[PDB]
């Protein structure tokens, strides 16, 4: 029944500064810690804060202290990680969760642990580029000189993800393997889409790789041809 | 503090025993969970201290060693597993690690193709050496130019394993400026890989 | 040689006198013993605590009051022994009069140049007010501190073996400061009940002089706590997760437990003092230190008298209804047939407060009346020698009339003498004749007090003796107890009692109207007191009493009158005189049953004490509760004895009684030995001037001094039962309704708009929700239209010292439009796991 709803991440430039907020419900906010951890993709796992709520005592991590502020609203039942002056590292998904204490208390007064990360929101994204959104360039890749053929058609140069990709718009499916996307050292994604085809299936059949970059609202189709 | 993972990786088959080694630089009680996640949505978690709810799943514990045990793997089973304790207030993980599916070597198909036209009419060429359907999943690309090595200048994108055949596939691109290309006429990617005798190299001119 | 035993920060001497008394002057000291006198040079030490001569040695402290041309020292056999020209008796000789105890009156007076005497009297005057606001500090441990250490000095500092044993513990001199931090850390680190009660509350996290309060460098702190550890042995509390208190935890701390309702600035600013540890403080937090520290604070001792001062605005009704203070034989201070007759103890009655005395004026063996117990072994005094050092040490402490009550027992010409002695000694203070116009009114009532401010009356027989004398008795006239205001009778203990008893409504009316005195009775010898509560009730003023009886009456009449400021005119309760009264007349408190009444009940909780066997390391204290008050409401208690245990004894035990009648009863909490029966300490209060919610309780001695270091730790709750469908409260049915609508209430309200979570709102008694609701948003004009959509919701969360039992979920409800908010505040009972708030929701 617990719900964490994670809004506000996206793209800046370098040296921006951004806000992330987690609506909750269905357990006590007030009486509950509230977290946030990081993932740049390809990457393991990072912890960003916490915040403990009513008490207010916070605790960062040992590599961004400052730049990022941690609030919370037992009232309105949010959260709020402000984050200051973002740089690049900042490009990563920001995931936010709740937790609970299990009381250990000895011979003496009472201590208190994280015991057990039991829940997460859905998921938000935030990038930091230093540029804009961008559509691709298409270039085909025509096959060498019974036997397979392997041909494909290469975007490259656009931003940000995704980008979609079908083979005689969606006509061919079987053979594809469109691998991952990557980033270029200039700022733009690149990801290439290929489909192995008897070589017999040459010049008779058309194959067309119709590919659409909705962020710049791009949609081309090109011919790959011997 | 500090965490481990160790291994990062490995691939099994189904219904065999898994175990993970997640060590701590030092003693930190009994705080230390299991959390998976498949790729594209938040983890979950599974134990806290020592096992505490998945069936086939448990933890104990070695003087300073944490360690997940699955009795019987199951298909489904393929994410990554995280270790994570918290000595006071200090939200430290492991490296994490990956599991799969393990299967037979496989060589891969070497496939080069050169930059097309248009391409080289923007000043840029781009030299596309393909390798399919190959396991296991560890290969090495060499490009030489003329004979000279070529590295830096290229960057390569690698498939997860395919659910059927369990190969991998990879593919890797070499950035030059047009004059640089145009400045030379061999262009070559040298592929060695388990499953070769020795270093396969694909070619072209021009 | 130490620090100062009256510390700086107290004082107010201006540079130049306060120097001049350290340097010194030159002075002729007068002996009045063998009638002798000397030059000396006196001098102020270095501490503001002593007078050496030189040779000899006095004790500031012991000090009462200065006096400038004390008429006892002969100025003539002055100037004649040392050869002076004639020097201004009443300009050039000043006057100590220093004691030990509350009979002892040995003085000590100078007689010095003009400047010299001008001087020295301006500079005793403040050191004397300095000493005598000191003995009346609620809290006092430093005073204690300071004391112990500058003995202990005497002439090596204190070594921490014996600091040890001083607080009760199993060669490197100690400095005073390091001295006192320790003391801090055996008032923290040795109360077990405290972190117990901390530990309800925390969650996770990580007048005085101010500078007097003891608990108001870091490595020095954790030394000091470390060897509190080692020392203490039960209860004591001996880096990783350390728990705290936040600006809302405390805050329902306060809206719940105690009754105290703070805004939000209030409370930052209250948690800013306390905060030992600096790092915690800014956070917005409490450690536990800081909750310790908080409630030993001198803002949270029980009685509500300890910071009171004159409530000007209520000395304004007739001198008829308020009680008023009074002494019997007040010249003897031992047995009523043998013993001394000390004149100086004239001024005890009157410094401590008192303003009321006696004159037992007989015959003259020369013409000029002495004083003197009939037909005794008693000393006799001079007649004019007392009724002189009345004058002088009259209207030192308070500014309100003091009525003398004249005895005659001399011949017409000799009372002659004394109506000129005292319309020479008073002139004008003496009333003379009638002062008021309301007094030439067909209705004469008595004029208050307040019109009176430092006045003088005289009780005695008036003509319709000596002319003389009658003419100057006007408002006091003596008449045995059959216009009417000023016929002020008489009676003997016995007689008035079985008048109450015979009468208890006729009596109450006639004391509406009139005043009227009593005193012991003659078969005591020794001075045994009655019991004045008998009197009280009935609405008796002077309970005339001997002042030289350390028993339980005359604490209960100490303590009576410690309430507006403790000038002795205390009105009594409106029950007995307020017509409105719904019970005006129709209340015997002779009688016994009440059943058109509703008691009300009160929880008391001793939680557990600290050092409550001074001077008695090992014993078994037990606490004796007791209601004095009212014959249906008498009712004793008491706890288990512990075992081997002073400096902490915990019983943590509840008495649960119902009383009637809230206005007049009083407790009297005494520690009690149980092995020898031998009390060692005590402490009376009256009840309705206990603060509610946990508390702190100084003691005192058996002589009615004040211990500090001795206290109880209490908390008391009084729950009133709803007034179901009949009868109207006790409470409602003694008083008018003037009272509760003057008693409006607190109300700590959540979620209301703006920064601050909570605001709190001031609301009447007949205040429901609507209004309330109103008041959370008609500050803010933006709304088009009153929404209906924010609704009250009488939230509880739930919790207890097991932290790691549950952790339940909070209760709601909706708040019924038409519900009076005050029975839901009064309906909070933080003993199960509970703290009620009121948030406002859409
Ligand atoms: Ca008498």
């Amino acid at each position: 029944e617990v719900q964490l709803v994670e809004s506000g991440g996206g793209l800046v430039q370098p040296g921006g500064s951004l806000r992330l907020s987690c609506a909750a419900s269905g357990f006590n906010f007030s009486s509950s810690s509230i977290h946030w951890v990081r993932q740049a993709p390809g990457k393991g796992l990072e912890w960003v804060a916490s915040i403990s709520s009513s008490s207010g005592s916070t605790s960062y991590a040992d590599s961004v202290k400052g730049r990022f502020t941690i609030s919370a609203d037992t009232s309105k039942n949010t959260a709020y990680l402000q984050m200051n002056s973002l740089r690049a590292e900042d490009t990563a998904v920001y995931y936010c969760a709740r937790s609970e204490y299990s009381y250990q208390y000895v011979y003496g007064w009472w201590y208190w642990n994280y015991s057990a990360i039991d829940y997460w929101g859905q998921g938000t994204l935030v990038t930091v580029s230093s540029a804009s959104t961008k559509g691709p360039s298409v270039f085909p890749l025509a096959p060498s000189s019974g036997g397979t053929a392997a041909l494909g058609c290469l975007v490259k140069d656009y931003f940000p993800e995704p980008v979609t990709v079908s083979w005689n718009s969606g006509a061919l499916t079987s053979g594809v393997h469109t691998f991952p996307a990557v980033l270029q050292s200039s700022g733009l994604y690149s990801l290439s889409s290929v489909v192995t085809v008897p070589s017999s299936s040459l010049g008779t059949q058309t194959y067309i790789c119709n590919v659409n970059h909705k962020p710049s609202n791009t949609k081309v189709d090109k011919k790959v041809e011997p | 503090i500090q965490m481990t993972q160790s291994p990062s990786s490995l691939s099994a088959s189904v219904g065999d025993r898994v175990t993970i080694t997640c060590r701590a630089s030092q003693s930190v009680s009994s705080a230390v969970a299991w959390y998976q996640q498949k790729p594209g949505k938040a983890p979950k978690l599974l134990i806290y201290s020592a096992s505490s709810l998945p069936s086939r799943f448990s933890g104990s514990r070695s003087g300073t060693d944490f360690t997940l045990t699955i009795s019987s793997l199951q298909p489904e089973d393929f994410a990554t597993y995280y270790c994570q304790q918290s000595s006071s207030s200090l939200i430290t993980f492991g490296q994490g690690t990956k599991v799969e599916i393990k299967r037979t070597v496989a060589a891969p198909s070497v496939f080069i193709f050169p930059p097309s036209d248009s391409q080289l009419k923007s000043g840029t060429a781009s030299v596309v050496c393909l390798l399919n359907n190959f396991y296991p999943r560890e290969a090495k690309v060499q490009w030489k130019v003329d004979n000279a090595l070529q590295s830096g200048n290229s960057q390569e994108s690698v498939t997860e394993q395919d659910s059927k055949d369990s190969t991998y596939s990879l593919s890797s691109t070499l950035t030059l400026s047009k004059a640089d290309y145009e400045k030379h006429k061999v262009y070559a990617c040298e592929v060695t890989h388990q499953g070769l005798s020795s270093p396969v190299t694909k070619s072209f001119n021009r | 040689h130490g620090t100062e035993l009256i510390p700086w920060y107290v004082l107010s001497i201006q540079a130049d006198v306060h120097q001049f008394l350290l340097q010194g002057a030159t002075v002729i000291h007068y002996d009045q013993d063998t009638h002798l006198s000397a030059r000396c040079f006196l001098q102020l030490q270095p501490d503001n605590s002593t007078l050496t001569w030189m040779e000899g040695i006095l004790d500031l402290f012991s000090v009462k009051a200065v006096y400038m041309g004390h008429p006892g020292i002969d100025i003539h056999t002055v100037c004649v022994q040392n050869k002076l020209s004639s020097m201004l008796l009443s300009e050039t000789g000043v006057t100590l009069l220093y004691g030990l105890q509350t009979t002892d009156n040995r003085l000590l007076h100078f007689v010095a140049p003009k400047h010299t005497a001008k001087m020295l009297f301006s500079g005793l005057l403040e050191l004397t007010t300095a000493v005598r606001k000191i003995r009346k500090f609620p809290d006092q441990r430093q005073q204690w501190l300071r004391k112990q250490y500058v003995s202990f000095y005497q002439y090596e500092g204190p070594t921490l073996a014996h600091a040890v044993e001083l607080f009760g513990g199993r060669d490197s001199n100690m400095s005073f400061i390091e001295f006192v931090e320790l003391f801090k850390s055996f008032s923290i680190r040795s109360r077990k009940d405290l972190k117990d009660i901390f530990d309800i509350y925390s969650v996770p996290c990580n007048l005085q002089p101010d500078l007097d309060l003891l608990t108001r460098s870091d490595n020095q702190r954790q030394i000091s706590d470390a060897i509190a550890a080692a020392s203490i042995v039960t209860n004591g509390t001996g880096s990783l997760g350390i728990f705290g208190v936040g600006i809302l935890q405390l805050n329902d701390f306060l809206v719940n437990c105690q009754g105290e309702h703070c805004t939000y600035d209030e409370i930052l600013s209250i948690i800013q003092k306390f905060e030992p540890n600096i790092s915690m403080c800014h956070q917005g937090l409490l450690s536990f230190e800081g909750f310790a520290r908080f409630l030993m604070d001198k803002d949270n001792f029980a009685s509500k008298n300890d910071e009171s001062r004159e409530n000007k605005k209520d000395l304004q009704l007739p001198l008829s209804y308020y009680y008023i203070e009074s002494s019997h034989n007040t010249y003897l201070t031992g047995h009523q047939l043998k013993g001394e007759s000390s004149v100086e103890l004239y001024s005890q009655v009157l410094l401590q407060g008192c303003r009321s005395i006696e004159l037992d004026c007989w015959d003259g063996d020369d013409g000029m009346p002495i004083i003197y117990h009939g037909h005794t072994l008693t000393t006799k005094i001079p007649f004019k020698e007392v009724v002189e050092a009345i004058d002088r040490s009259a209207f030192i402490t308070s500014d309100l009339p003091i009525i003398i009550s004249i005895e005659n027992h001399c011949s017409l010409p000799q009372q002659r003498k004394m109506a000129e002695i005292f319309k020479s000694v008073f002139g004008e203070k003496l009333v003379a004749k009638f002062l008021f116009e309301t007094d030439f009114s067909d209705d004469p009532m008595l004029p208050s007090p307040d019109q009176l401010r430092r006045k003088v009356l005289l009780k005695n027989k008036k003509l319709k003796i000596a002319p003389e004398l009658s003419d100057l008795v006007i408002y006091c006239q003596a008449v045995k107890f059959p216009p009417k205001c000023y016929h002020i009778s008489s009676l003997n203990e016995n007689a008035a009692k079985r008048l109450c008893r015979r009468y208890s409504q006729k009596l109450i009316q006639h004391t509406a109207c009139q005043l009227l005195r009593t005193y012991p009775a003659a078969t005591r010898i020794d001075s045994s007191n009655p019991n004045p509560l008998m009197f009280w009730l009935h609405g008796i003023q002077l309970v005339a009493l001997n002042y030289q009886t350390d028993d339980l009456p005359l604490h209960l009449n100490a303590a009576m009158f410690e309430a507006n400021g403790g000038c002795g005119y205390v009105l009594k309760p409106p029950v007995l005189w307020d017509k409105s009264c719904p019970m005006y007349q129709k209340f015997s408190p002779l009688e016994r049953d009440l059943d058109a009444m509703d008691p009300a009940t009160y929880s008391l909780t001793i939680i557990s004490g600290q050092n409550v066997c001074p001077s008695n390391s090992t014993g078994s204290p037990c606490i004796e509760v007791d209601v004095l008050g009212m014959p249906l409401d008498s009712c004793h208690f008491r706890t288990k004895p512990i075992h081997r245990n002073t400096l902490n004894p915990m019983w943590n035990e509840q008495f649960l009684f119902r009383v009637h009648f809230e206005d007049l009863v009083f407790l009297r909490f005494a520690v009690v030995e149980n092995n020898s029966s031998a009390i060692t300490a005590q402490r009376i209060i009256p009840l309705k001037a206990l603060k509610r919610g946990y508390r702190h309780l100084q003691l005192r001695n058996l002589h009615n001094e004040i211990l500090e270091i001795s206290s109880l730790f209490i908390n008391s709750r009084r729950m009133e039962d709803n007034p179901s469908g009949s009868t109207r409260p006790a409470s409602l049915m003694f008083n008018t309704e003037e009272r509760k609508c003057s008693q409006t209430h607190k109300v700590t309200v959540h979620g209301v708009p703006g920064p601050e979570p909570f605001a709190v709102f001031t609301i009447n008694e007949g205040t429901k929700a609507k209004q309330l609701l109103q008041q959370i948003l008609a500050v803010d004009q933006d709304t088009k239209l009153t929404a209906a959509d924010y609704f009250l919701m009488e939230e509880k969360h739930f919790i207890s010292k097991e932290k790691n039992e549950c952790r339940k979920q909070p209760f709601q409800r909706a708040v019924g439009p038409e519900e009076d908010i005050v029975q839901i505040l009064n309906s909070w009972f933080p003993e199960e796991g509970y703290v009620g708030r009121i948030v406002l929701k859409p």
